[PDB]
């Protein structure tokens, strides 16, 4: 019962693990994006700012 | 006459004492087949604890 409860959990906790590696990269990629798009903004607001 | 027969009257007496230790006997595993039980359902709830524990802290981790 031990042996395949063991089991029962390992076989879930590599899936859910590799399936949370998936999502991680996806929502790295998802703040990239609006911020490449959002960029000669931040830059022109620095800027204006060590010109002092 | 009772001779053989006399023999008989004793072996219904104890033929009685041993049902009675066959009710016994049947008492003790009973109670054993209710302890036998008992120990996998405590062997089954902390089990389901160790798995529901187990997914949880993999979830935190993910």
């Amino acid at each position: 019962l031990e042996a395949q409860y063991r089991e029962r959990e390992r076989a879930e906790t590599e899936a859910l693990l590799a399936r949370y590696r998936e999502r991680a990269e996806a929502e790295a990629k998802a703040v990239r994006e609006k911020a490449m798009a959002r960029l000669d903004e931040a830059v022109a607001l620095v800027l204006k700012e060590v010109l002092p | 006459k009772l001779e053989a027969i006399l023999s008989q009257e004793v072996e219904a007496e104890i033929q009685a004492l041993l049902q009675e230790a066959e009710a016994k006997a049947e008492a003790v595993k009973r109670e054993a087949e209710e302890k036998a039980k008992a120990l996998l359902q405590a062997r089954e709830r902390a089990l389901e604890a160790q798995y529901r524990a187990a997914l949880r802290r993999a979830e935190s981790a993910g």
